[PDB]
């Protein structure tokens, strides 16, 4: 289930290692670097994490869908952190079915696949 | 050449090639912003040369110099300058308006004699219409442009991406072009617009020349990272077997 | 040696080539002898023993020794112990480098490191302090631009600093010097300097005078005559 979406992560981290050099003459940058920029530095945002505090995966997988998908794109950086503890919050009341057949079956079907883009769509409205 | 000097300045000169690589893509990116001015420009001038062209119009002086007064560009001021100086020892009686600091400052060191006030500051960006018309005026109010027999500017032609060479063009005055009250503000406006011209080109070939200045300054860091990385391995060699020869004379002693 | 400086009372010149191989020999019996090892394998008595040889051969009140030593310096290595306890020995010092050879730059000696107790004011004058102290401050100059000049180039430097670059270039390639025993290889004729000509010649590079001459003009001439003249066959 991590794997799935894990994939394109590995990728976007490396582009935005090479693309930050260019953050100091940002003037002068193309759309595709400025997308860049905006996605990874909210990747490097969405993996700080707490001490003490450690996820399961079934709460670890549809943040990194979140941010790999470009939904976190809308949101401020500045608060990705408040996102991200209040859309586990919304997760496990809201599409809960979600998080235990994460849990249970250790992978994503098409279905949760298509699920998970509804609930990130539907917390991401607010 | 301690391991640790070596260690600091192999950084040190890894840092310089970094940014450099950086300013040469970003030098790459601006061209492709400069290029649509420069085609813009040189539209309107060959279509308004096709007048004096098909009017069959020709021939104290007043030499424009334009450039930039950026930096890091390279062989760019120094060739307008070396260009412009062959010029004005044809004609040393030449009053000059420089367009640009670094191309003053040219100027200046010599031939002071032949301007009291440069116009600097403005060649930062691609010509705006506005730029260059108040730039026109000022030579017309400014520079009296209005009363020589004889006008040259001098500019960069951005022959290729690659490459660049000075270049000098003539505008007929208001006498100049009555041969083949009107020419004296077509006169005016011809100027206006060669000059924006001229700076169009000059600006394109700017920032050609610093892109390839700065990828020749990361290919040589490259170069010394090399020379300083080979240097690296040898000193780490020579301290490892130092130490190591102290550790073993204190065992046998 | 000493029997001619001290019984015969003459003047002597002692040439000793080489010196260090001195030094290298007792190490290489140092360990057979039995002594424990110093730095990089020398014996402990480097020291003393460069110290009870060398200084046999100070001139005195009874006769004057003039002694011209050879020294080499391992691997280029001028930190190397026998080099560096040698230095502490001299009245006056010229650093050959193999840097300064690369670039064809014969005698090759280095002009910042090679160093003398008599460039003073009182013994040599002021011009010739002025010429020498100008000419080392316009090489320092030059030496503290290579990184500049070989990673931006020419171009950017200031506009004094391209003058003084010029200047250090032409000094450097006019420092060099075909001498009559190398002419069996270098095929370039023996030339020798008298030292007001040298001070002369250097005082006008510095000034200035000669700006407009190519640099290769400079290499391998005697004399800023000679300079002129190489100008000349190269200009035809």
């Amino acid at each position: 289930a991590l794997k799935q979406v894990a994939g394109s992560l590995k990728l976007f981290l490396a582009q935005y290692r090479e693309v930050a050099a260019f953050a100091q003459f940002g003037s002068d940058l193309d759309a595709s670097t400025k997308q860049t920029l905006v996605r990874g530095e909210r990747l490097t945002q969405l993996l700080k994490q707490n001490q003490y505090s450690p996820l399961a995966t079934e709460e670890q997988v549809p943040l990194i869908y979140a941010g790999v998908n470009g939904h976190l794109d809308g949101i401020e950086l500045s608060r990705i952190g408040e996102f991200e503890s209040s859309f586990l919050s919304y997760l496990k009341s809201n599409h809960n079915e979600l998080l235990t057949e994460i849990r249970e079956k250790g992978e994503l079907s098409k279905e949760l696949l298509a699920s998970l883009k509804s609930a990130t769509e539907s917390f991401v409205a607010t | 050449a301690t391991l640790k000097e070596v260690e600091m300045r192999l950084k040190s000169i890894k840092n310089i090639e970094k940014i450099t690589k950086t300013m040469k893509i970003v030098a790459s990116t601006r061209l492709s912003k400069a290029e649509k001015a420069k085609i813009s420009a040189k539209k309107m001038d060959e279509a308004e040369q096709l007048f004096y062209k098909n009017a069959e119009t020709k021939n104290k002086e007043l030499i424009v110099a334009i450039t930039s007064d950026k930096g890091l560009c390279g062989s760019i001021h120094s060739q307008l300058a070396k260009a412009v100086r062959r010029h004005l020892n044809d004609q040393p009686n030449a009053d000059i308006v420089t367009i640009g600091d670094k191309i003053k400052m040219q100027l200046l060191r010599t031939h002071p004699n032949n301007i009291k006030l440069s116009i600097n500051g403005i060649g930062k960006d691609a010509p705006t219409f506005q730029e260059s018309a108040l730039i026109a005026d000022k030579l017309l109010s400014v520079m009296k442009a209005g009363t020589y027999p004889k006008i040259s500017i001098f500019y960069n032609d951005p022959v290729s991406s690659l490459s660049f060479e000075p270049s000098e063009k003539p505008i007929f005055n208001a006498k100049t072009i009555e041969q083949s009250n009107v020419p004296r503000d077509l006169f005016e406006y011809t100027l206006a617009n060669q000059m924006l011209t001229a700076m169009a080109q000059g600006y394109a070939a700017e920032i050609s020349a610093r892109r390839n200045a700065m990828d020749n300054a990361s290919k040589n860091a490259g170069d010394m990272i090399n020379r300083y990385s080979i240097l690296y391995n040898r000193t780490r060699q020579a301290v490892i077997t130092n130490e190591l020869v102290d550790i073993i004379t204190g065992a046998s002693s | 040696a000493e029997y001619f400086r001290d019984e015969e009372g003459q003047d002597v010149l002692l040439f000793i080539d080489n010196i260090f191989r001195f030094t290298q020999a007792g190490s290489e019996v140092s360990a057979l002898l039995g002594r424990i090892p110093s730095a990089v394998g020398y014996q402990p008595t480097l020291a003393t023993d460069m110290g009870l040889l060398q200084e046999r051969i100070t001139t005195t009140k009874k006769g004057s020794v003039t002694s011209v030593q050879a020294v080499y310096v391992p691997a280029d290595d001028l930190t190397d112990p026998a080099p560096a306890t040698t230095f502490a020995h001299l009245d006056a010092t010229t650093v050959l480098s193999r840097g300064i050879s690369e670039l064809g730059i014969y005698p090759a000696v280095d002009p910042l490191d090679s160093k003398s107790r008599l460039l003073d004011a009182a013994v040599v004058g002021q011009e010739h302090y002025d010429v020498a102290s100008k000419v080392q401050e316009t090489l320092q100059t030059y030496k503290s631009l290579q990184d500049i000049i070989a990673i931006l180039g020419m171009d950017e430097l200031s506009e004094q600093d391209k003058l003084t670059v010029e200047r250090a270039r032409k000094i450097q390639r006019f420092l060099s010097q075909p001498f009559a025993v190398a002419e069996v290889f270098t095929g370039i004729p023996g030339k020798l300097v008298r030292l007001k000509d040298t001070v002369a010649s250097f005082k006008a590079v510095l000034e200035g005078k000669y700006d407009n001459i190519p640099e290769h003009a400079f290499y391998m001439v005697g004399g800023i005559e000679d300079v002129v003249a190489k100008a000349e066959k190269l200009a035809a």
